[PDB]
DNA sequence: CGTGTCAGAGTGTCACGGATGC
DNA sequence: GCATCCGTGAGTCGAGG
RNA sequence: CUCGA
């Protein structure tokens, strides 16, 4: 840059990301991989058939992909992340409301940045830590060590509402607990009909 | 609200569809107030 | 400042990866800043130069 | 000129490459949560750029006014905010999960209120549903109805007597 | 509020497949 | 062209902490 | 955490 900046453009982090998508030529890049997938050598071919399943996909669609990099983050209604109460006069809080905190501290922080002129290095430092929190906020643990909370405990991001058997669907929608029922221990009963 | 709906369709939410959904802008990192119980102006429980 | 859905970074196969053709590790490196990538070259003005 | 802006960020940069990675360790063990060390870090050397006196002097140590720096941040985060809430996580065990009563008391006085609402003049009923059920005052209801200020306050006086008829001769507990 | 030695985490699963990488 | 490594999965219900 | 089929 010090020499040659008045010929290239470059950048960090995910903003260059979103201008590389933007820079894209959808209908060139599907094209390109068809050429190689008609007439290629396995080894690699198959390397080249699987990108197509996923540029065909945005092509025909009609959505950008540039929704994968995030302007803004949406935060879910306080009701599904509640905040209780204790009989010991303290609170209690979803972990969800920790994540949505860290996000919300490191950006207003990369605010406070910008306004101040900081230097390149505190900057770019502050960008990598939002991003390690939108990602604790959807899928901590996902990439590298979790956000442990108080005791080593890993918090519970967004996704780990919909895995496995405690997840959304399974614990919640697959089966449910009811009303007008019970239980109690069973005995033999020889007087009784079949039925 | 009847129960004969035929596609459930998902998709890639635009930050322009996620500024579409959203009531306001969440700024400040509070919470509550832990005395009158009520949720702090632009907070995360900003009424 | 844009970032980036984790379940399109991380997540296997990286779905970044394959759309820009970039390698899991060096969209690793890009994203949380440990190398600059080139968004674009005048590369008519280099010749001229 | 523009080379003196560039060499206050490659300045920041030198202090980094000493002393971030071993702040970090410091806050880690006050605080307990790497994600929150990481924040003590950019808040302190944040101050350090905002000092030019601690940038100052390379023959006084730079090092030490970081961790005391990292101190006074952990005891001030360690206050009031903290004090309350820290506490629990409704995800972590141990925290009772909240439950809401069933609605079978107030279904049925609604089954009930419904039951003696018809047995009501037309008068009577679209007034103490205009009083109770949408909660407009006296005067409201007079502008609405076009009828006079004590007549609405007549009519609610004797439709509510009349409801207390109806609900004590099927046996309502008062 | 101001800040000028340094003090520093958990560790006994595994089968299996496929993208990831020297 | 291949060994490596990452991420996925691993019974259901009930009582007390 | 501890137990019941």
């Amino acid at each position: 840059v010090d020499r040659y900046g008045e010929y290239f453009t470059g950048a960090m982090g995910a903003e260059s990301i979103q201008k590389l998508i933007e820079n894209f030529d959808i209908d060139a890049e599907a094209e390109s991989l068809r050429d190689v997938i008609r007439n290629g050598k396995g080894q690699k071919k198959l390397r080249a058939l699987k990108r197509l399943k996923v540029v065909a996909a945005f092509q025909q669609s009609g959505n950008s992909p540039m929704g994968m990099v995030l302007d803004a983050v949406p935060v879910i209604p306080p009701e599904l992340r509640p905040m209780v109460q204790l009989d010991g006069g303290r609170f209690a809080t979803s972990d969800l409301n920790d994540l949505y905190r860290r996000v919300i501290n490191r950006n207003n922080r990369l605010k406070r940045l910008i306004d101040l002129g900081a230097p390149e290095i505190i900057v770019n430092n502050e960008k990598r830590m939002l991003q390690e929190s939108v990602d604790a906020l959807f899928d901590n643990g996902r990439r590298g060590r979790p956000v442990t909370g108080p005791g080593n405990r890993p918090l519970k991001s967004l996704s780990d509402l919909l895995k496995g058997k405690q997840g959304r669907f399974r614990q919640n929608l697959l089966g449910k607990r009811v009303d007008y029922s019970g239980r109690s221990v069973i005995v033999v009963g020889p007087q009784l009909k079949l039925h | 609200d009847v129960n004969f709906f035929d596609e459930l369709r998902i998709g890639l939410a635009t930050a322009e569809d996620i500024r579409q959904w959203s009531y306001g802008e969440v700024k400040k990192p509070e919470t509550i107030n832990y005395r009158t119980l009520k949720p702090e102006k632009d907070g995360l429980f900003c009424e | 400042a844009p970032v980036t859905h984790i379940w399109y970074f991380k997540g296997v196969p990286s779905r970044l990866g394959y759309l820009l053709d970039l390698a899991p590790k060096d969209l690793e490196k890009i994203i949380y800043f440990a190398a600059y990538v080139i968004t674009s070259v005048d590369e008519e003005m280099r010749h001229n130069e | 000129v523009s080379g003196a802006a560039a060499a206050e960020a490659a300045l920041m940069r030198a202090l980094y490459d000493e002393h971030a990675a071993v702040l970090w360790r410091y806050a880690l063990r006050l605080t307990g949560d790497a994600a929150q060390a990481e924040d003590v870090v950019q808040e302190t050397l944040l101050r350090a750029w905002q000092h030019p006196e601690v940038i100052g002097d390379t023959a006084r140590p730079a090092r030490a006014w970081l961790f005391t720096v990292a101190r006074n941040m952990i005891i001030d985060e360690r206050r009031s905010a903290r004090f309350r809430n820290v506490v629990g996580s409704t995800d972590q065990s141990g925290t009772p999960e909240q439950s809401t009563p069933d609605e079978v008391n107030a279904a049925l006085d609604r089954l009930l209120i419904a039951d003696a609402l018809a047995q009501l003049s037309a008068e009577h009923r679209a007034v103490i549903q205009r009083s109770y059920y949408r909660g407009w005052s006296t005067a409201q209801i007079a502008t609405d109805l076009g009828i006079a200020e004590g007549t609405v306050k007549s009519r609610l006086h004797y439709a509510v007597r009349a409801l207390r008829l109806t609900l004590q001769e099927l046996g309502v507990t008062r």
